[PDB]
């Protein structure tokens, strides 16, 4: 069990990222990426952008 | 500067609506009996009507 | 620089995306009226523009 109290962002031009069993409490913005992202076994509370 | 009208609508007159102009007149003789032709030249003409 | 309010750094390759990814694009150039082969038109020419 993890628990996170907070944002997270892709920033511009990011890449090769990868996130696995994590319980993000708020948004997941992705702007500017690049691609090349993998999640896995996460949970969001409120709306991904 | 952004544009569309240069799509089909472009600065062109319109599509392609033309007609060969009903341009002057250059031969009118009636033959009977076997068949006839004649020619013409093509020299500065581009179309002719028949 | 004065990041969230705080005193910090970020790395000039950060600073750089930030920049190129806010250039804005060709979608905000204005809609023009006449035109003629006078004028020129963008375009990508055997790789070069």
């Amino acid at each position: 069990f993890v628990y996170v109290d907070g944002n997270v962002t892709i920033g511009a031009a990011v890449s090769g990222v990868t996130v696995s069993g994590l319980f993000i409490d708020g948004n997941l913005t992705i702007a500017g990426a690049n691609g090349t992202v993998e999640f896995i076994n996460t949970t969001v509370s409120t709306s991904i952008i | 500067a952004l544009v569309s009208l240069s799509t089909l609508r472009g600065a062109l007159g319109g599509g392609s609506i033309s007609g060969i102009i009903p341009q002057e007149v250059l031969f009118d003789q009636w033959r009977a009996g076997g068949n006839w032709e004649v020619s013409q030249s093509t020299q500065n003409r581009t179309g002719f009507i028949v | 620089g004065c990041f969230d309010n705080t005193s910090s750094t970020i790395t000039v390759q950060q600073l750089v995306n930030l920049v190129l990814s806010q250039a804005g694009g060709l979608c905000d150039l204005p809609q023009a009226g006449g035109i003629g082969d006078n004028d020129l038109i963008a375009g990508c020419i055997g790789g070069a523009e």
